[PDB]
């Protein structure tokens, strides 16, 4: 997996005893989605 | 340091192999448990 | 009788040069304990039994070289 | 000098000794140590500056010192105690997520950073 | 009278005195002395806790224990300048090293069976050379019969045998030309770096005889 | 402290007194044979 | 006699192929210290083949000491 | 005679020389092997095999040395 | 003669000591080999030729000493 | 014959000689191997210059060779 | 007898070749010390005890060659 | 006579025993060339004719040893 | 006799070989000296010590082989 | 006279066997100085007289070697 | 005579010695390309260094040398 992919998911098993501010769990829980699109066509808002 | 042959092998031996055994239940029922005794009584007052 | 013991003697020597590579042995299974550690300095506790495991093994041989030596010699 | 610097944080922005753990086993970079660029594994750091020493646990980055002696640390987020016995559970429980699943990745992961937990 | 048996009764009395009279006081923060045995203690304890790694562990341990300190002892007693060596006499290392094997042997064909010799099957290859890793297995396990005990006593004979021939070749470089004799320091020095050593060796080969007959236990104990 | 605290090494040090004994009549044997000389 | 003088000798000659194993041993330990700093995790897989190495390694220098024992005592 | 036999004998302990090389061989391969499957966690199940005929041949060399030294010894 | 067949034994011998530089040579290659396969992974479908290419001329400079100890000890 | 057997024996003592290019051969297709596995694509500049390491590694022991010939043959 | 006196002399020569192994493994251990220590700076804690450890036994091997050395020069 | 022919054909085989370091030498030469050659790429046409230098001379003292046997016989 | 004193001047030509290891390994320890310098200019000052030890030592098993053969050549 | 000149002849075959040393250490800096250069694509131009140095010194060892061979050889 | 002999063969033993001096050498001048190669800018606390080394290295073999000397000439 991408090296940055990695590091991400390292950084928010990390803000785990638990004492940790909302802005710490803020940059490791976001909710989103990603519409990709197309050459048009877009494949749906996917969450990520 | 300089030595020969000697032909006294189970005169020598025979004193070797009782110092082993002597060694080996003087420790082993007397002294090392006496060590075992200083860890535990230690550890006793630690809990209490 | 002067050539018996006189090839005793020669073929304990030509023996002794068996060591040397038990000694240069030790050494290289040091120093990959050194470079070990220092990659993972935890990873000690768990390569010293190895380690000394190497070292013996490698000794052996040199040992058995040494009985040789020994057996010309003494006897 | 040092800069450690995380997005919304830095945390040391003279650096004399500061030991580091890299794709290259760990490295410690004392005063002048010819540059280098490596990339930070998830750590457990420690920094002195003269003889004081701060101890982190970082969520891993990239290294670089630079050729003017600027040690560029970037890592994301950190102390020591920050991260420090709920997380000890909660990996419990991510062990077992292993055992189903990028989330097998990611679970494997988070075995990683268990084992980065248990250097603690 | 048996210079090997007096000296042996030297050893029995000061290992008695070793635990005695250590820390009579029996105090609960302990007597200085008592403190180093106590860091061999746990050093050994928990190497043979990890070795041995069964329930007979601490079992193991006074033989183990018996094992360092008779080396330990042995090998502080046979450096004294003026002390007859039970090593000299290598018929006893030796033959322990023996007994040691062959009480392994036993204890392995007692815990394994007659399938003790799975133990010289190592894994599974191709089938011409099924046979040939259990001949070069076995070989190694009598191997290991002889080379435990011939490396302590090649370490301690020629320490001992160094020091004397290098001793009395520096007094006669002394009895010889005076003025050498003047100045004769550095070559006792070279002797007395010699003499650290030994004593560096002796105590290193206690530790290392413990634990390379705590790897053989842990073989015989539990297979592979 | 100074106290017995028993050890059954007539099981747990069996195989081990077994080849000293062996060895201790081999050793008689190996005397003999080498006090000839 | 000249025969019993070459037994001895060659026996002596023979006795240096231990050195072959001695460091051949040391090459297969230091690869098995190295991988497993690497790794900290091959070791299970690892020791074993370690082991066969090591064992291979050995040989070599038995057999000259074989050679050495069937010369000296033959 | 005794020249011709004596000669044979030394010559066959010249001859257990060749062998050495043959025993560091093999441990080179293996290192290359303990080093290889350190790198990829995964290469093993090719390797392994590969690794059993490199074996075989570093080995091979020494077993066409001890021939000689048998064909020396023994004849 | 005593001296000249002797001599062929004694020649024989010598020419066996040769041997070991090829038991480290194939090693090498295919410690190579290994180190190689495990670096690329896929490389291995050119790079297995090339091993038995290395393997091969290194094998036939330890066939050369061997041959020489087979025209001096067979003729 | 001790000229005969001279030139026997010497030209065992010439096969030593050998070992040293059987050796560097295998250096110099190490190096192919791994220069190879690097890069992959450096390969076609870099097998000629293998091909060439290797004969002239291999020379000098042809002329350990021919010495032992030259005695051989006398 | 004087051929077996010339014989220790030339014994003891021969003898003295063993030590030469020795003497590389002291530098291998001291060489890979200076190397890791570079790596980590402060690993030397741990590490330097060992660094004496490995030089001991590289030296301890070096010592039986000696000790045959003299053996055969002096008696 | 025969002595002093047979400890020249004695002292030629001797001679070879100093080539083998030379045979080891060119390789080690190649080695770097092809090793250097792969770490940089394009270093390679600058680095050629240093290396054949470099081979000329680990070849040259294995040539003194030839030379050496040559006069020997 | 021709022999003996022949055999002290042979003798001594067989010692100085082993002090070539020494020679080795002296130049190993320098050149992890030069490598781990240029890594870390800083850790310089306290390996230094360590380096000068290492020559030290290393050097010691030359002076043992040196001995042995002045103790041919002068005694 | 015969074994005099006997002993030069060898002798100086001997004195051969020094110069296999040199030659590898030659190799050996050139090694470096395509690793280097290789490296930079640039440090040659300080670094070819340090290669020049490296070499020169490693080459007069063997000269050593050689001129000894000579000494027997032309006396 | 075998004493004028033995000090010719003695002589060439010696020799010997002095290949390891030879390799030493090279060693740290390996070491000193390879170290330049890395910082750029060593060179100058190195440069002493080098020399020592040198010096040391060579040091081995001259010992080797006198001693070859002095079973050569007398």
């Amino acid at each position: 997996i991408s090296y940055a992919a990695y590091l991400n998911v390292a950084a928010q098993a990390i803000r785990s005893t638990e004492l940790q501010t909302a802005s710490v769990l803020n940059r490791s829980q976001t909710d989103a989605f990603y519409t990709q699109y197309k050459n048009a066509s877009e494949p749906t808002p996917i969450t990520k | 340091m300089p030595q020969l042959v000697p032909f006294y092998f189970m005169n020598q031996l025979t004193y070797g192999f009782l110092l082993m055994i002597t060694l080996l239940i003087l420790f082993s029922q007397f002294f090392l448990p006496m060590i075992l005794r200083l860890y535990v009584s230690r550890l006793f007052i630690s809990k209490l | 009788m002067q050539l018996v013991l006189a090839a005793k003697y020669i073929g304990a020597g030509i023996s002794t040069i068996g060591l040397l590579g038990a000694g240069i042995g030790i050494a290289i299974v040091f120093a990959a304990l050194i470079n070990g550690v220092s990659r993972n300095p935890s990873i000690k506790d768990t390569v010293f039994p190895m380690a000394i495991l190497g070292f013996a093994l490698s000794e052996a041989t040199g040992l058995f070289c040494l009985m040789v030596s020994f057996l010309l010699l003494f006897g | 000098k040092l800069q450690f610097a995380l997005p919304h944080e830095t945390l040391y922005s003279e650096v004399t000794q500061v030991n580091l753990p890299a794709k290259s086993g760990r490295i410690g970079v004392l005063a002048n140590h010819v540059p280098t660029v490596e990339q930070l594994l998830p750590g457990v750091v420690e920094v002195m500056e003269g003889s004081n020493s701060k101890k982190f646990f970082i969520s891993g980055g990239f290294a670089t010192v630079q050729p003017d002696s600027q040690l560029c640390v970037t890592a994301i987020e950190a102390p020591l105690e920050s991260f420090s016995e709920n997380i000890k559970n909660l990996l419990a429980e991510a062990k077992k997520n292993v055992s189903s699943s990028r989330e097998a990745a990611e679970a494997a992961i988070q075995v990683e950073v268990l084992e980065n937990l248990q250097s603690v | 009278l048996t210079t090997f048996s007096l000296y042996t009764i030297i050893v029995l009395l000061v290992i008695t005195s070793l635990y005695t009279l250590t820390n009579n006081n029996n105090k609960i923060i302990g007597s200085r002395w008592l403190i180093s045995q106590e860091a061999i203690y746990d050093t050994i304890m928990n190497m043979t806790k990890g070795q041995i790694g069964g329930k007979n562990w601490g079992l193991y341990f006074p033989m183990i224990f018996t094992l360092f300190m008779f080396i330990f002892i042995a090998n502080l007693i046979s450096m004294i300048p003026y002390s007859f060596a039970l090593s000299a006499h290598l018929v006893f290392i030796i033959s322990l090293s023996i007994v040691i094997w062959l009480g392994n042997t036993i204890l392995g064909l007692y815990k394994h069976g007659w399938v003790f010799f799975s133990l010289f099957v190592p894994a599974g290859t191709p089938l011409p050379l099924v046979p040939l890793l259990v001949i070069i297995e076995t070989l190694s396990y009598f191997a290991r019969a002889i080379s435990l005990g011939l490396r302590l006593g090649s370490n301690i004979l020629a320490g001992h045998l160094l020091m004397v021939i290098l001793a009395g070749l520096t007094f006669n470089f002394m009895l010889i030309n005076l003025f050498t004799l003047v100045f004769g320091f550095v070559p006792l020095a070279m002797i007395l770096a010699i003499m650290m050593l030994e004593f560096a060796i002796g105590i290193i080969q206690g530790y290392v005889w413990a634990i390379l007959t705590a790897s053989y236990l842990k073989d015989a104990v539990y297979l592979h | 402290m100074l106290k017995r605290f028993p050890t059954p090494i007539l099981k747990v040090y069996w195989p081990f007194f077994v080849a000293g004994a062996a060895v201790y009549y081999g050793m008689s044997k190996a005397a003999d044979l080498s006090s000839n000389t």
